[PDB]
């Protein structure tokens, strides 16, 4: 919910710096990812409604124990709000931030063998919307810069024409590029249209609307932080600053 | 609702008669007994007195006529004129008695017209 | 089709052949003749 | 044994899964509402002999006043409407329109993007399979009115099995000459011209006598839930406009003569109830495309 | 000799003889007017997220206020309209709506129940009979466009008689190959693709040469008097809706693909002029039915 | 609607005195009764609702041309509110009051051959409520006492025990019996407010419900519309 | 060939046609509501050591104060409730309650009288027909749980046809030993203990091997629309009470073990949907009869 | 030897392993409590002739105000409850309800997720196996009451071994005729009509004499821990409703006639102590489902 609310590149990377990896990993068993299932949608149909479960749903799924599953759990958390079930990763890796895993070699995780095409296909890039594809491409660029695979990232964009048009423009080592970026990455937000307490047909759409309706409740909740009215009560370390720089950028 | 249909095939004759009575409306059609294909039991109509529906569905009672086709036609023509001034039971009772018993109608005026 | 009276329907009604004396006399005679 | 099937029911391509939420549904509804006013503004212009009713309608639709220099295109709403139409047809078509742009355009007018208020009747005749024995020829042709021509050259009468699926509600069969039809394990009635059938009843057996060919004309009626603003005349015209304008030219897609054929083919595919909702939204989008493009040709 | 006839013209079942008086005609017109208000109010209610426009229209239509616990089906007005529709279709369907209810529902709105203000055009082509010699095969297929396929196997050319009903105004014939058609006892013209015919002139004769088959496509246009509110698009939709709901499931009745086939078939039967008036009133009733069901949906 | 509103024997007899036989005979051609039909009741069921047609429905039906048909038409008007289609009865007979037909010999009608059991079966007495049955028994007693068939009416009541319990307590020709009668015969009255504008499953129940709901509107507006045509006659 | 049918499905007697209108439906609902308050007031009187709560409840129900030397019978409401119960069962019942009496009793409380606000599940299993070939014996026992015992004496395996009607929603079949069952014109599956069936899916064929008898246990569930106050436990108690009191003792009627069998049997009769509405009102009246008679025994 | 077993005990399909934590248990209890308010409000609306009590309770249940022309189904709460029910039944059923939705709905009302406060009695009779000699026939029918029919065709008396499992508390055996039953390696007692048995005592031997068949009727009672809000009548009604609506139609699952059969079958399978915990939550969920649909019906 909090990760889906971020609407700018600066906010997204700032959230990932303060968020540990354990938030990406889920400890609920879930179900196997790719299955043709029948779900109940009584608002629309009397018969059961066919659908296919996927990894970018908002509900936890079972994940492979390899490094591929860990990266695929991080991206699903960013684009869908929930991760997958990969237990016994370890204290050392789980305490690191999401940005450290994606960008830093000191974590101890080796990810240079990853194939962006296979990861995108397993995440069902075809079913993703524009904001979801932009968020995943941000994760790919950070991984490419960590492994020195910038050339491979560009070629993968050349093969996929729709991905090249929406590819965010920022150098993963320079903070000046992040501040200038004006891409809108928000998935949930205050809706200008009429939003009703009604169900959706597919699993992805229904789960997304739950976060959208939950965010509205979160926005008016006491947990939400109102910068306009309570800026002085925020701690100085985590207070918003114009000259905000990620470490090493 | 009372409706009745009579199909008379005189063995001693060359013409047949179809008589239909729906309520108090009597219609007849004289048909040829020759030239019939296997599809239909009726030949071409030679004399017409209205429209008769032979496709009516109901119980079928088989009887043998005791009068000739000319005698049956004579009573049918007379019954048509007196259809409005006679009850349905009288219209039927006189027709059945003549066809089945060769019994002439008791109504003297109806007997004369026939 | 004009309205239907009850004249035809009373004619085809079943009769009491045993209770009626005239009907019983007639069937005894035919049974004897046969 | 030979098998014959309808040509338009073969291999329905997967439809898109984007732009089918509440926010996008209201965007299509707003476009339909505002495109209707664009057409109606032309009639109002004639009455007053002034272009100010058209200027007002165009400004709301395109967020900009019309100019005599350039051709009227419709602005951002037209670009968004064209792209969502492409995405609905095929899964391979990109979803390039951002959510924020859909968010802003859906706020122009007040509507509810509910696509299950009403129903519409679609007349495509689904014949999944016609099973015929050897020495008989069966030809199925047509979608709105399916003519099935059957000829048997064998010694005796042959039995032909008809399978109309399970989705259609009513199928009426009319023969050139009277014929006999009955369900499986049922007695065969007298030859009759017209049969009314329900496809859920089961497979149907037709006696094909040896001799002259017998042709059966089939008409079907299917009810599909659609929004109240649905107009089949405008949806059908929009389907032809989009096909001619090259909005459906994507790789590995099937093409259909009418929206009637398109919606029924996806209905009869495996897990077809998922596709019906998306195709209905595409129909409303095509209704808006027909009115917008007729007012502003390009 | 062989005889071929159109499938939809065979044995038109008798239509109802009830609810055709002036008062009943007003009831059908009122139902159409009030149903149109109902379908418009539902659009306004959906746009404004308010039930006020729909409650006002439903109360006028059903004489009752919508309730959450109950089910909205249209009320007594809906019950009468559906049952009168069945009565029109067949004489076997009963008349179960009392005259008091018909008079009450006709007073809701003030309209003139005139079914002859305007005209409408129907496109069903009537082919009453096609007569062919022994060695020729003739097949008639279609109602909106009739395709007549004819093949001659005999040694000499065959004369084939085409009889179109006296009701239809204009019939246009187009052939796959040029052919000769002329009226009875009239000279044969040169072969041409298209003929325009008036069926009242008389039976037509077509000359079939030996060889490749000839297919004739027939289209017809007939004008039938209808009320001004008549809408063929809405009437056709209502006809299919009534069939799917089982309203026309009556014993010993014939079934048709469209309202165009129904009205033309009943016109071509004996006492057709009397039958067409009832069918037109049924057309308006079906128009009211379609707008009512679309406004109030049942899954 | 007027005949169904009467709730006492003396009101009902008074109404029949002023009402000509024409009001008990319909000019609508109607349908043949005793027919098993399927009707549409969409408020309750999606499928068609089986029912059977009867003479005591509120809708006019085809009637026979015999005397039996005319008596059945009179009773149907009393119990259901509508008569039957019997054409060309006669101007003189149609001008006579309903009570004149039932209780007077000057009309020229002969009703001695009537079988009360057959008439009740033709009117589907098994489906009639208590108020309808009491109204029917009133018409039988009036016909019986005119013909000198008082004994037959009593014997007919002995055979049908349930009809004997609800038999009206009035002797035709005696004014004291009518004055002190305390029967309730109102099929239609000012509705209890609990009544709603909802349909009923049966043909009889729905038609009776239609008369009940429209009584309030008829009560307020009948007098002026009747007078607008009655004056200058 | 032999035919086996359930005992309770045979010859449903005609039901009453009286006291089924809106005014009479409210009276039955009023009686149920006031009868429930009689039971509750008696419990309150016992706990509070005061007869004041019972006096109010009896006065409302019976229009008269309780008296020590007069038997507590429930007044005119009890007589009316008893008489309508007799009328509902059979068409030959007297049905003597006046309309003025029914209307005045429906004014004692305000209730809708709607009999379609809810639903109830009925467990009676309807085996309309079991068709067995020669050399086989089939026996059907029970209504709530139907046990079908089949013996194959002939040389080879026999096919047995099961017909469950078109009204029941679902039917579960369990066997003593694994058995094969399939629909008409369908391949037989591997033998298994339990089958779940939809009765509308045609007749079912059971393969009967030669040897030990095979016993099939059948359970079915049917949903019938009932008012919200419907309580199956109280309806069942009232049905048994009414039979013992003689309320159902009329000529030319059929008797059933439970209200479950009564309602299902009337449903399966020709034009049985007419009777099901009257049976529900009878069930509600029996629910009022049970509570009233338990509070005021006679 | 021949082996016979109860039909309902055979092959219990695995139950779901999702939505069994404290947060999900709170959501089910909240749904049951709110569904009970929904059914009581509808009764109050009928008695008060006002829709205010029902609209008041529907808003809490569905988080939305009821609007005319829109079908009342229960809102998002009904969607979560129906899909969670499917997951409890089978492990093949998908888990599609997000954790954010479960947490939000669980906060609507204050209630404990405790599922072990009270107990209930279940009457399914577990007959794990009946072992019989060669010349005898044994048939077992019924679940609530199990009738075992035994016929001996051999020369002498035979011994039939009865295994009732280890879970059931007491088993009462009634015979059509007096019969002898004793434990393993125990002298046979005198013939008696009835036997009260403890299933933990061990396998039981029945002497079957040569002659007329002997039928033994078995009744069993077992104790399972359930929440205080558990109502057996409501749970059973919901189980049949869920079956009719098709929520239990999943691949490779076993179907049971009653919830009593379902819970006993899962208890007797391996790891049945863990399965029975999930079944208890399903029973409470079915109780909420039964009350929700009876308040909001669909024709």
């Amino acid at each position: 919910m909090d990760v889906l609310s971020k609407g700018s590149l600066k906010e997204l990377l700032a959230h990932l710096e303060k968020t540990p990896l354990e938030e990406a990993i889920s400890y609920r068993i879930g179900t196997v990812p790719y299955q043709n299932v029948l779900i109940s949608r009584n608002e629309y149909y009397n018969q059961l409604y066919p659908d296919t479960t996927s990894l970018i749903d908002g509900v936890s799924r079972e994940g492979q124990r390899n490094v591929n599953g860990l990266i695929m759990s991080i991206i699903s958390y960013v684009v869908s709000g929930s991760g997958h079930y990969i237990p016994n990763i370890g204290f050392m890796l789980l305490r690191r931030s999401i940005l450290d895993i994606l960008t830093k070699h000191d974590t101890g995780l080796v990810t240079n063998n990853l194939n962006y095409g296979i990861i995108a296909r397993n995440l069902t890039v075809s079913k993703m919307n524009c904001e979801q594809r932009k968020r995943m491409l941000i994760c790919f660029k950070l991984l490419a810069y960590k492994d020195g695979n910038q050339n491979d990232y560009e070629i993968y964009l050349n093969q996929n024409i729709p991905l090249k048009q929406i590819a965010p423009n920022f150098i993963p080592g320079d903070m000046r590029t992040v501040i200038h970026n004006q891409d809108q990455l928000a998935i949930v937000g205050i809706p200008a249209y009429r939003l009703t307490q009604s169900t959706e047909l597919s699993i992805r759409d229904d789960n997304a609307k739950s976060y959208k309706l939950g965010y509205v409740d979160w926005y008016n909740s006491n947990s939400f932080l109102r910068e306009r009215s309570e800026f002085n009560l925020i701690r100085l370390k985590d207070r918003d600053t114009k000259y905000g720089k990620l470490n090493g950028w | 609702a009372s409706w009745q249909l009579y199909v008379i095939h005189p063995v001693q004759g060359s013409l047949g008669l179809v008589v239909q009575l729906m309520g108090d409306a009597l219609t007849y059609n004289v048909f040829a007994q020759y030239g019939n294909t296997s599809a239909s039991e009726f030949g071409k109509t030679v004399l017409t007195g209205g429209a008769t529906n032979t496709a009516l569905e109901g119980t079928k009672v088989k009887f043998q006529t005791k009068v000739t086709a000319q005698q049956a036609l004579a009573l049918t023509m007379a019954l048509k004129d007196a259809a409005s001034m006679l009850s349905q039971g009288e219209l039927i009772g006189y027709f059945e008695q003549y066809i089945n018993l060769a019994l002439e109608p008791d109504n003297l005026s109806l007997q004369d017209n026939m | 089709r004009t309205v239907a009276d009850g004249t035809f329907n009373s004619m085809i009604m079943p009769r009491a052949v045993i209770a009626n004396e005239r009907e019983h006399f007639m069937k005894t005679r035919i049974d004897k003749i046969e | 044994a030979n098998r014959a099937t309808s040509a338009f029911l073969d291999n329905p391509h997967p439809v898109g899964v984007n732009y089918v939420d509440e926010g996008s549904r209201q965007f299509v509804a707003v476009a339909e509402l505002l495109a209707s006013k664009l057409i109606d503004s032309s009639r109002e212009s004639d009455e007053s002999n002034s272009d100010v009713p058209f200027v007002q309608a165009y400004s709301k639709f395109a967020d900009d006043n019309p100019r005599h220099l350039r051709v009227k295109t419709g602005g951002k709403m037209a670009n968004a409407l064209t792209n969502v139409i492409r995405s609905y047809y095929s899964i391979n078509a990109p979803a390039i329109v951002p959510q924020v742009e859909i968010d802003r355009l859906a706020s122009k007018a007040t509507v509810s993007g509910d696509m299950y208020n009403s129903y519409a009747i679609f007349n495509s005749v689904p014949i999944v399979e016609v099973l015929s024995p050897a020495r008989t020829t069966v030809s199925i042709v047509g979608s709105d009115r399916a003519d099935v021509t059957m000829l048997n050259t064998g010694a005796g009468a042959a039995n032909i099995t008809f399978n109309f699926g399970q989705i259609a509600e009513t199928v009426i069969l009319k023969g050139s000459v009277p014929f006999q039809l009955a369900r499986l394990n049922q007695p065969m009635p007298a030859a009759r011209f017209t049969y009314k059938l329900r496809p859920l009843d089961g497979p149907f057996i037709v006696v094909l006598p040896v001799g002259n060919p017998l042709v059966i004309s089939a008409t079907a009626a299917t009810r599909i839930q659609v929004p109240l603003a649905f107009n089949k005349a405008l949806v059908e015209s929009g389907f032809q406009t989009a096909m001619n304008d090259g909005l459906f030219d994507i790789q590995n897609v099937n093409y259909y003569s009418s929206f009637d054929e398109f919606i029924i083919s996806q209905y009869h595919a495996q897990d077809g109830i998922n596709r019906v909702s998306t195709c209905v939204i595409l129909g409303l989008a095509l209704q808006a495309y027909d009115q917008m493009r007729r007012a502003l040709p390009v």
